[PDB]
C-alpha cells in the first residue's frame, strides 16, 4: 500500500540519485527532473480523480439515505399502541370472562 | 496485511498491524454543513469527518454517532469508515483482513449488524473484532487480572483470568472525562470566566490536559492552596490572555475519586474496583491484586496510580500485597493490543473467513467470535 | 492520456543511459519507476473499490428501507385488527351484562 512516508523517503533518494547524476553530466539530471515533474503531475490527477470518486460515492449515499428517522419513530409508536392493545384485549378478556363465570 | 482501529467515543486511532502507534487519529465527529447561500469557501465537500469537523465545526451541524461505547446510529459510523479507509489511509477495504475493537458486554444484535455492515457494504475478506478490555490488558504484556478501562464516555472494572473477561464480574460506570470537562468548566465559572461555546470547550479540554494533579488528602491539599499560592500556576490563551489555576487542578480527577460532588449517585473508581474483585471468586483475588492496570485517555493523570494504589489498600484487606503498574502510553494501549493479536501466526487461525459468512448467517460467527 | 507510454519509453532510455554510466545507482531507478507504477495501480484499484462500495451501499439501503416499509404494512394491519378486536369484546360484555 501507499504511504506518504514511502512516498517521502523515495524522493529524497530519487533527489540523491539526481545530485549524483547531475555531478557526472547535468543534462541527464535535467531530463531526469523533467521527468519526475511529469509523473507528478500525473499521480496529482489520479488523486483528484480518487477524491473526485470518494465525493460521489459518499453523495450518493446521503442521497439513497434520506432521512428515515422519523420512520425509526414510526416503528417504535407503532408497536407501543400494538403492544398496548394486545394488554388491553387481555384484560377485557379477563374481566368479561370472570364476570361470566 | 492487516489493519486495526478503535471505536472511541472520541479521538479515534487507526493504523496498520505490528507497529508502535496508529498511522492516524482524529475526533469522531461527523457533521453536515448547514442550507445557505454564497459559499463562501474553496474545496467544499459532501460532509466533513474528524479534523475538518474540527476545523470548519463553525459552518457544520455534527452527530456523535458512538456514546458511552455503544454506537447509536449506523450511516454516521459507516461514513466514519470510510472516511477512515479513504482519506486517512488511504487503503483498500477489499484488500486486507481487519480487526476492530468492540466495548465490553454489547448486545448480540449490535455485534451481529456491526459484523454484517463490515462486511456487506465493505466486502473485507476476513473480518475479527474483539474486546477492548483484552487488547488492553495484553498490552502491558500481563495475561490475567483487572483493568481499568476508563475511557472517554464509559468507564469499564473489567477482570481477565485464563486470558478471557470475566462476563459476570464486568461492572460498567457511565463516568467520563467528556464529565470531567463538565466539571473542570464549572469551577472555572465560579472562579470566573467565559466558557459556553465548543471552542471553549477545546479550550477547556486543552487546558486539563495539559495541567492536571493527583495527590493524597484532598482536605491537606486544599489547605496549601488557601495558605500558599505558589502552585498557583499559569496558562496561555491562543490570543495574548493568561489564566491562572488553582484548586481546579486538584479538582480535576476528585469528581473521578468520589462521583457526589457531580451527583452520578454512583461509587468511587476504587469502590467500583473493589465490588468487582469481591464478584470475582475469592481464588485468583490475590493475582488480580498483583495485576492492576490502568488503561484509558482519563487514565493519563500523573501521581493517580499510587492513589489508586492507597484507596484499594485501604478498602482491601491487609494480608496480601498489592501492584498497581502505569504505563508510559496507556492511551494507545488498545491499538497495541489490536496490533500485537493481528501480528501473531496462530491468530490467523482465529479470522472470520467471508466464506462463512457466505455459507451461514452471522449468529453462528458470534458464537465463534470467541 | 498518451504522454505517459513516451515518457516511460524515454525514461527506460535514460537508464540505459545511467546504467552505461553502470553504477548500483541505475537499480535505484529501476525501483523508483517500480513504485511509480505500484501507487498508480493502487489509485486505480481504490478508484474501482470506492465505486464498488458505493453500489454496495446503495443495494444494502434498498433491500433494508423494503423489509422496513413491509414491517410499516404488517404493523398497521395488526393495529386495526387488534382495534377491531377491542370493539368486538367491548359488545360481548355489554351483551353478557345484558
Ligand atoms: N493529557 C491528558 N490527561 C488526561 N486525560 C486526557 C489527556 N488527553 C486526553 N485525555 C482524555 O482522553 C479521552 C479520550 O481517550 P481515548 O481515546 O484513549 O479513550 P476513548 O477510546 O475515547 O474512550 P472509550 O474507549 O471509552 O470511548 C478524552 O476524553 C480526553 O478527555
Amino acid at each position: 500500500g501507499i504511504c506518504p512516508i514511502r512516498e517521502e523517503l523515495y524522493a529524497q533518494t530519487f533527489d540523491e540519485l539526481i545530485r549524483q547524476v547531475t555531478i557526472n553530466c547535468a543534462e541527464r539530471g535535467l531530463l531526469l527532473l523533467r521527468v519526475r515533474d511529469e509523473m507528478r503531475m500525473t499521480i496529482a490527477a489520479y488523486q483528484t480523480l480518487y477524491e473526485s470518486a470518494v465525493a460521489f460515492g459518499i453523495r450518493k449515499a446521503l442521497q439513497t439515505e434520506q432521512g428515515k428517522s422519523e420512520m425509526e419513530s414510526r416503528i417504535t409508536q407503532l408497536e407501543g399502541d400494538v403492544k398496548d392493545l394486545e394488554r388491553q384485549v387481555q384484560e377485557w378478556k379477563f374481566k368479561c370472562e370472570a364476570i361470566e363465570k | 496485511s492487516a489493519l486495526v482501529c478503535d471505536n472511541g467515543s472520541g479521538m479515534v486511532k487507526a493504523g496498520f498491524a505490528g507497529d508502535d502507534a496508529p498511522r492516524a487519529v482524529f475526533p469522531s465527529i461527523v457533521g453536515r454543513p448547514r442550507h445557505t447561500g454564497v459559499m463562501v469557501g474553496m474545496g467544499q465537500k459532501d460532509s466533513y469527518v474528524g479534523d475538518e469537523a474540527q476545523s470548519k465545526r463553525g459552518i457544520l451541524t455534527l452527530r456523535y454517532p458512538i456514546e458511552h461505547g455503544i454506537v447509536t446510529n449506523w450511516d454516521d459510523m459507516e461514513k466514519i469508515w470510510h472516511h477512515t479507509f479513504f482519506n486517512e489511509l488511504r487503503v483498500a477495504p477489499e484488500e486486507h483482513p481487519v480487526l476492530l475493537t468492540e466495548a465490553p458486554l454489547n448486545p448480540k444484535a449490535n455485534r451481529e449488524k456491526m459484523t454484517q455492515i463490515m462486511f456487506e457494504t465493505f466486502n473485507v475478506p476476513a473480518m475479527y473484532v474483539a474486546i477492548q478490555a483484552v487488547l488492553s490488558l495484553y498490552a502491558s504484556g500481563r495475561t490475567t487480572g483487572i483493568v481499568l478501562d476508563s475511557g472517554d464516555g464509559v468507564t469499564h472494572t473489567v477482570p481477565i483470568y485464563e486470558g478471557y473477561a470475566l462476563p459476570h464480574a464486568i461492572l460498567r460506570l457511565d463516568l467520563a472525562g467528556r464529565d470531567l470537562t463538565d466539571y473542570l468548566m464549572k469551577i472555572l465559572m465560579e472562579r470566573g470566566y467565559s466558557f459556553t461555546t465548543t471552542a471553549e470547550r477545546e479550550i477547556v479540554r486543552d487546558i486539563k490536559e495539559k495541567l492536571c494533579y493527583v495527590a493524597l488528602d484532598f482536605e491537606q491539599e486544599m489547605a496549601t492552596a488557601l495558605s500558599s499560592s505558589a502552585l498557583e500556576k499559569t496558562y496561555e490563551l491562543p490570543d495574548g490572555q493568561m489564566i491562572t489555576i488553582g484548586n481546579e487542578r486538584f479538582r480535576c480527577p476528585e469528581v473521578l475519586f468520589n462521583p457526589n460532588m457531580i451527583g452520578m449517585e454512583a461509587v468511587g473508581i476504587h469502590d467500583t474496583t473493589f465490588n468487582s474483585i469481591m464478584k470475582c471468586d475469592v481464588d485468583i483475588r490475590k493475582d488480580l491484586y498483583n495485576n492492576i492496570v490502568l488503561s484509558g485517555g482519563t487514565t493519563m493523570f500523573p501521581g493517580i496510580a499510587d492513589r489508586m494504589s492507597k484507596e484499594i489498600t485501604a478498602l482491601a484487606p491487609s494480608a496480601m500485597k498489592i501492584k498497581v503498574v502505569a504505563p508510559p502510553e496507556r492511551k494507545y494501549s488498545v491499538w497495541i493490543g489490536g496490533s500485537i493479536l493481528a501480528s501473531l501466526s496462530t491468530f490467523q487461525q482465529m479470522w472470520i473467513a467471508k466464506s462463512e459468512y457466505d455459507e451461514s448467517g452471522p449468529s453462528i460467527v458470534h458464537r465463534k467470535c470467541f
